[PDB]
């Protein structure tokens, strides 16, 4: 919702509570998975080719109790767009990656889960410095391209670390060395193409034996394709990545292989159908383990729109893995989910 | 002038006939949208089939060919040589060995192949194929015989770079020696070389569809692997060279008799049995109602049972000329009826799930053979004398 | 001793020759940098080709081969099976049959294949191809004849696993019966068995291009596909079982007489016609200038009218000795020029888009043949006695 | 009746052998958890390979079989047509050539396959292989001489789909023409059609493997590549046509003589070089001690040396029938040992890195043919006479 427009500046407050349950077998996704996100984006008019903008989303958990509090920011960035010229933005954003990915991430709750957040620059982020080129100079429209850098996010400060720290570190299952990446998509009418690149550094304490996929820098290379007109839509896309996707709490995988296809339709009436499929299929993995499906799925939902403030959902996530050492070990879950939603926007 | 194959294709065509099956199975509802980055994990689908198959009774109109082109057909038509076209009727069929036989719907003028006899078969002989590769029609190759697997499956060069597996393997002189298969399954398709059913074997498993209604191949009804699957590891087993009992399938003599998932069978009346694969094609020498003891392995477990027919091979909507799952049961003991389906055309007739029928709609009905031989003469009342152990019902 | 095909390739290698081609093409601009995990979606290229050739007139030097060879060919090198080099030029291409002729330039003591009468085959009859599988040389395989399409491609098991469709297919006494072709355009390499134009066409088609410049093939001009396409659903089409009209072509006799895109075609000359297929096979066994009355769909729509020759064959640079796309115009009624490019050598000499040339330099062009005919006997003066359509000038 | 390749089967396939082979190798260390969408970038790994073999020496029990199946192998074994089993040991093997001589453990009635004359051969002549295709037996498939190279590599079509390079090729009289090979080194497997070794090489490499421990074939001992590479480009060389120098070996004569990566060699004893290939090939007709003076390029310069025996065909735990790298030196002036080892079982009895044998336990090892023989006949008390150029010293 846009809450103030005056003298060049403008301010939309967004949101969302989607009121949501999950039904499974595993106990560890079951039950309610209520949530909200809050948003705001801000723009201010320079001059008349210079504009100034922000952006702050956040998530706060509504599944807990009131001795608790989970919550987390998606994305936070400042950025500067000059007409017929490009951008530039910095803070926790999305990877250029996604840029192409993001085309089949459409599912009503599930989907987008070949990769992660933090998951180097393939999704959301810290330090991601974007530079971004719309329409080449203004003179060819619909072809966009993008490079972003990423900046080392290390191990945590003051926790007896000698090497490695940055101020805000982590996990080494969410570390990153420096990284840089790009994209390129075309859009003409109702199509589609994409691709995108990402080579990024990995840590010291990423590459220990404690995690499977050691190597000195993480790899992703991208293709999609796209399909939007006449109330279908159609996408695909395929990665390859050399120690760059998860293995759940494993580490990561030495070579992946992801493809993710979507098929929607909209009926006039206001309902969406969306059939999709997801794998991640792992190789030369480590320990034995040698292949192995990471993820797969078919996933099979509708969503309805009252209008563009209120909406209700069913995701039926078929969920084709099975039950062996290897997924019990990384922690991956192969039972079948249903969910229902029900969301109040703004 | 020079020599050519030519000669005796023309005695041999007239039996190679052409199929068209269609058919409709079930396959899962689509998820939308597609994400083809997004690597995941009921509804009647139809489907069309294409392959050869060889007249093996110009009489009655028998015509051999593979049991992955006429699985699941609804309808199946062939197209003889000369172009002449027919209907046809699933009489049998044989998963295992992948074999089918099927009758052409009222024959006019047709020409059989003689059988040739596969024990005399050497490896430099000569080989030639006939099928329909990629649709397009009648191909024929030619070779030699490659390996006489000494199951004797036959293995020639005489195959196709990435056609379906076609149909009959023939020798110099225009005899069958064996129906050429797909051994990739739900597939088609061949690995490198070619695999044929031998002619004798295909003779004997296809007479017994004839005179029985399916093959007698009796079933240990158990279900499992080797010993290296992600559950024997994830269940730990101890001493491994033998086959892993993952299932002990139901209603089953395995089952009846005495076992559970888990022991490694590692004999069979007194042999070593040091794979699932040893086992399934041991158990695949013995006809229904044989007795075969084996030694399992729990801590040191072993008994003695009596099989009967297995599953695969069954029957449909093929019994009663009509339209709507049976197949045969123990020794000359009527018609076994087995898993009935949800749209119930046949349920709907008061036929459970273990309903048998030694009643001919008035006769004797010890088969499906039998059975079928009087719901095709007398086609106008019908009575079947059905009795699933002790209701002995007589529905219409 | 054994039996052998040595004896006979002896008599037979000398008339299969090696082709070098050397030629240039537009590709599109690379966009770096280069992203491999981002599937998206003008300069010429050099690129090299080889493949075989038969010589089918020593006198003249004529060699047969694959359009998809020479296509494209700014530079056409011939090596003999004695090691002998020499240069060749173009004189015909026709990409529906994929059949090229070319001519070697300064012949001198050559074999010449004796071409046998394709329609004496018969399926199990012997056949050995000649060809240059992976550019390593001259490699020869043997088989029989698979099946005699009945147009007649010829189809053989005498191909190769994943190699370029060679050339020469010649039956047991040395003797042409086809030429070796690729179905999987703009690739060559087989679908797993091998189809050759069959030496009765090759004959025709190579004739055509010797004393006409082109083949007489007419077409009707339309272009489009079956009725499945993503056009025939996005533009929903009523009745579908025929030809969907894509687009007319512009110039054309479609476009000309009449028909816009949309309507599916029914029938040609009373006869149904279900698929775009069954429209082009049938369009081509029609040459120029005939009439052909066919029944479009749009409500009940129907037109007659009479075709022009095709534009995938056509000539080039070889029409003139020296260096530079014209084609046949009706009967012998000169020879019309089509599309001219951006270098301009040709349009620069006063040719522009429809300039048909009846005057031989001085004398009478009904053809190309004749043409260049007389550009290859007097290269001293020329003046091109051109006229297109009013304008009769005479260039240089 | 009719035409059979078994007659001469029967006579052909007591020669021919099935192979089994177990061994390791140098694996590298899995790094865990393994992400299938992160393209990335020691210990001893037991892997079981197989092959087939003709016996070529009845009385010795001498076996000859493809390199890439017995390589690394810690244990051979052997079985028979018949059925019989024996035990092997690696007697030869030569990487370049992919062939292999093995003899059979304690041999009772064997029977070996007679050679042919492999410069007899012509490329319509019949041929027939023997192999083991896919594990799963002795497949024999036919055809004829495709190309005969002319180093002489014969090219046949008797090759099998998606098959690992078998072994034995023969012609119509089940004489050994040729050994079937495999050209897609580390892998086994065709490209699409068969090449193998001539019989009359194989007959050549193999009396060597006996006579002299190895094959004497000296090497340049440079190592580099086509003047394309990416180091080629990365360095920017002047004058691109000619054998990449990307680095001199150590100890070498080429790194002695003089010579220094860069340089791209322009001739070989005064013959243009214009590929490593050309080189590679050129270097492997001329066996050790040889002097071959060649043109370098860095702005102009040349010179001329002597070769010695390759590093490539080297033996290991064979020389002695007890257990733990040598090969030999010059001509008849001992075995030369070179690399030893980690494990240091043969390091650990004394033995450096440029240690010679001249002394066979007592008394003269020209070579490991003599040095092998000894350490067969008295296994008793072994003391090594080695001098590794001044040390002279005893060992046990």
């Amino acid at each position: 919702a846009e809450v103030y427009n005056k003298d060049g500046n403008k301010l939309d407050l967004y949101g969302k509570v989607d009121g949501l349950h999950y039904f499974s077998d595993n106990k560890d996704v079951d039950g309610d998975q209520t949530y909200m996100r809050l948003g705001f984006k801000g723009e201010t008019q320079v001059t008349d080719q210079l504009t100034g903008y922000g952006q702050w989303e956040y998530q706060i958990q509504g599944n807990s109790a009131e001795n608790e509090n989970n919550s987390w920011t998606r994305v936070a960035f400042a950025g500067l767009k000059f007409q017929d010229v490009g951008s530039f933005d910095y803070g926790r954003n999305y990877g250029v990656v996604y840029d192409v990915t993001s085309w089949t991430d459409v599912l009503p709750e599930f989907g987008g889960d070949t990769y992660g957040s933090d998951n180097f620059m393939q999704q959301r982020g810290n330090g991601f410095a974007t530079y971004r080129n719309t329409d080449f100079f203004g003179l060819v429209d619909g072809l966009n391209f993008a490079v972003q850098y990423q900046g080392k996010n290390g191990n945590p400060s003051g926790e007896g670390f000698t090497s490695g720290v940055t101020n805000n570190g982590r996990d080494a299952l969410r570390q990153n060395g420096d990284g840089v990446g790009g994209s390129i998509t075309y859009d003409y009418e109702g199509f589609g193409i994409g691709g995108a690149i990402s080579s990024s550094k990995r840590t010291d304490a990423q590459n220990t034996a404690a995690y499977i996929g050691n190597g000195d820098r993480a790899e992703t290379y991208t293709g999609g394709l796209k399909y939007d007109a006449n109330n279908i839509y159609l996408a695909a896309q395929y990665t390859q990545t050399y120690n760059a996707t998860r293995v759940g709490s494993l580490g990561w995988a030495n070579k992946a292989q992801n493809f993710e296809a979507v098929a929607q339709y909209q009926f006039d009436f206001g309902l969406r159908p969306s059939l999709a499929y997801l794998q991640s299929k792992g190789k030369n993995l480590g320990r034995g383990y040698d292949d192995e499906d990471i993820l797969k799925y078919v996933d099979v939902g509708a969503t309805y729109y009252f209008n563009k403030n209120m909406s209700t959902y069913v995701d039926y996530k078929i969920n084709l893995l099975d039950d062996n050492q290897f997924t019990r070990d990384a922690g991956i879950n192969t039972d079948n989910i249903v969910a229902l939603g029900l969301v109040y926007q703004f | 002038q020079m020599p050519s194959l030519a000669p005796m294709l023309e005695k041999v065509m007239p039996s190679v006939v052409s199929i068209n099956v269609e058919g409709s199975t079930t396959v899962n509802t689509p998820r939308m949208p597609r994400n083809f980055q997004q690597f995941f994990g009921g509804q009647q689908q139809k489907f069309m089939a294409l392959g050869s198959g060889v007249i093996i009774d110009a009489d009655k109109g028998y015509v051999v060919t593979n049991n992955h082109v006429v699985d699941n057909a609804t309808v199946i038509k062939v197209q003889l040589s000369d172009g002449r076209k027919f209907d046809a009727k699933m009489v049998g069929k044989d998963p295992r060995s992948d074999i089918a036989l099927i009758q052409i719907q009222n024959p006019k003028n047709l020409t059989a192949i003689k059988m040739a006899d596969s024990d005399a078969l050497r490896v430099g002989d000569y080989t030639v194929a006939i099928g329909n590769p990629f649709g397009l029609g009648e191909t024929v190759t030619s070779g030699i015989v490659s390996a006489l697997g000494r199951e004797n499956f036959i293995q020639t060069d005489a195959a196709i770079n990435r056609g379906n597996s076609g149909g009959a393997l023939v020798n110099l002189n225009g005899e069958l020696i064996g129906i050429n298969t797909a051994i990739l399954a739900p597939d088609g398709g061949n690995i490198g070389i070619g695999f044929a059913i031998p002619s004798n074997m295909v003779k004997n498993l296809t007479s017994q569809m004839v005179e029985y209604g399916q093959v007698k191949r009796g079933e240990l009804g158990i279900m499992g692997t080797e010993l290296n699957s992600e559950l024997a590891k994830a269940m730990k087993v101890d001493a491994q060279r033998g086959a892993f009992v993952s299932q002990v399938l139901p209603n089953s003599s395995a089952a009846k008799a005495g076992i559970k998932a888990g022991d490694v069978i590692t004999s069979l009346n007194g042999k070593p049995i040091s794979s699932f694969a040893a086992l399934r094609a041991q158990v695949g020498t013995m006809p229904v109602g044989s007795k075969l003891t084996l030694g399992l392995l729990r801590d040191g477990k072993q008994v003695n049972v009596n099989l009967e027919l297995q599953q695969s091979s069954q029957n449909q909507v093929d019994s009663s000329s009509i339209f709507n799952e049976m197949s045969n049961k123990g020794k000359d003991q009527g018609v076994v009826v087995n898993n009935v389906k949800t749209g119930t055309p046949a349920a709907q007739i008061g036929l459970k799930k273990g309903d048998v029928i030694i009643g001919a709609n008035q006769q004797a009905v010890k088969n499906i053979a039998e059975l079928r031989k009087v719901l095709d003469s007398k086609p106008s009342v019908l009575a079947l004398n059905i009795q699933r152990g002790d209701s002995t019902i007589y529905l219409l």
